């Protein structure tokens, strides 16, 4: 359970449990949305290597567990929120200096995406640093993600 | 914004435009960094969001202060404290001739800001004079965190394409994929040398090979005993052995023996051997000084 595929499944299973209103969501749906972005960035030459690693999935989960409401009303909304969290993980943890917006944007309203970005940073900036600076916090988050299966 | 009156354009940053502005309600002078969100230059918001995330957590007198972030139109405006000049311009204003006490003050303040970043698990990775802001007070502030990152989480590698060439350490020039706080310590040594001379870069190489040669020609070529993992680095190649007997006296004429010793401690080729910011501040070069 330290494989990337296993942890992504754990995240997908967590999202299905969190978002109880989404009756037709598959735990593979988030996995598919994340892999697609990472693959598209590789193929289009934005990165040399894939971003989705075990530690980056732990990071993304840490954002999702605090950001994503149980009251999300659609699968589309979940995707928009999750992809916001993913784009902030790319910007914070990624090895390239810039990532483009296009693969992450699924909404027609661009300004709602940037507003959600700032709202997430306001909530999470401290924890984003802490999970780097505090190895026991990282281990605790990684353990929680595992226990989501 | 609408809360702020634009007074003039300071310049372009790594990802946006920088203005001097006035807060229309408190009358305070600030600096605005404006970032366009409807790009044809596609990745720019990414570095800005990173800067916002880090600077929210880095509140120190020797790190440029982010006050607010506004989202108003198709733009993100970051509101910072205003500083009068950068060190690069300061060098032009004083004909590259700093008094020794200002040399000490600037290094001290740089090391305090850098020590604070390192202790909070942040690497700056773009330490150079233009990223150092100076006040008429004589206060120095580390700015421009767009290339910076948090560190500590398990990672395969970091980018070796960091730091402007002239300020990049030998290990990163040899393609090291993992580095620590040592990366910024080398760059601070490079700045120290500019301060303590005539404000010109110590190692102005034209490419990676030239850069490594410049460094080794002055400092001497490290041996396997001084640096056992040097030959195992991804872009290692054999260099000539230049002697470690070359004097630093004429390279940094504003520095005494104590000053030259601190410089050599920052400019160790083996990153493990480089002095930390915390230890540099305890160096006898700063023992009789002002702030504490
Ligand atoms: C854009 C060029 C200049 C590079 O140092 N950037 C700069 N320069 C600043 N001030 C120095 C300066 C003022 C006027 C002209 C030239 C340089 C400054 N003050 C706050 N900030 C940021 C952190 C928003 C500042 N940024």
């Amino acid at each position: 359970q330290a494989s990337t595929s296993e942890l992504l499944r754990c995240l997908g299973e967590f999202l299905c449990r969190r978002c109880y209103r989404l009756k037709h969501l598959s735990p593979t749906d988030p996995v598919l949305w994340l892999r697609s972005v990472d693959r598209s960035l590789l193929l289009q030459g934005w990165q040399d290597q894939g971003f989705i690693t075990p530690a980056n999935v732990v990071f993304l989960y840490m954002l999702c567990r605090d950001v994503i409401s149980s009251e999300v009303g659609s699968d589309h909304e979940l995707q928009a929120v999750l992809l916001t969290c993913l784009y902030l993980s790319y910007s914070y943890m990624g090895n390239e200096i810039s990532y483009p917006l296009k693969p992450f944007l699924v909404e027609s309203c661009k300004e709602a995406f940037w507003d959600r970005c700032l709202s997430v940073i306001n909530l999470m900036s401290s924890k984003m640093l802490q999970i780097n600076a505090d190895p026991h916090y990282f281990t605790q988050v990684f353990s929680d993600l595992k226990n989501e299966s | 914004m609408q809360k702020y009156e634009k007074l003039e354009k300071i310049g372009e940053g790594t990802y946006g435009t920088v203005f001097k502005a006035k807060n229309r309600e408190t009358h305070e002078i600030v600096a605005l960094k404006r970032v366009r969100l409807d790009d044809d230059d596609e990745g720019v918001p990414s570095s800005a969001l990173r800067e916002i995330c880090l600077l929210k957590e880095l509140k120190h007198k020797n790190i440029v202060r982010l006050h607010d972030v506004l989202h108003s139109d198709k733009k993100l405006t970051l509101v910072f404290e205003f500083c009068d000049q950068d060190l690069k311009k300061y060098f032009d204003s004083c004909n590259g001739d700093l008094d020794p006490e200002i040399v000490k003050s600037f290094l001290f303040q740089l090391l305090k800001g850098l020590g604070f970043c390192h202790s909070r698990n942040v690497l700056h990775r773009d330490l150079k004079p233009q990223n150092l802001l100076i006040n008429r007070n004589g206060e120095l502030k580390l700015a421009n965190f767009g290339l910076a990152r948090a560190f500590g989480i398990p990672v395969r590698c970091y980018s070796a394409e960091v730091v402007t060439l002239w300020y990049r350490p030998p290990d990163v020039l040899f393609g090291a994929k993992l580095y620590s706080t040592s990366i910024d310590m080398w760059s601070a040594g490079c700045i120290f040398a500019e301060l303590a001379n005539a404000g010109r870069p110590l190692f102005p190489g034209n490419d990676v090979d030239d850069q490594l040669k410049r460094i080794f020609r002055l400092l001497g070529t490290p041996t396997e005993e001084q640096w056992p993992s040097m030959t195992k680095l991804p872009d290692y190649k054999p260099y000539p052995m230049y002697p470690a007997t070359t004097s630093l006296v004429n390279v940094v004429p504003k520095l005494n023996a104590t000053g030259r010793d601190l410089l050599q401690n920052l400019l160790k080729c083996n990153p493990v051997q480089r002095i930390s910011a915390e230890e540099a501040l305890q160096h006898p070069y700063f023992s009789d000084f002002c702030p504490p």
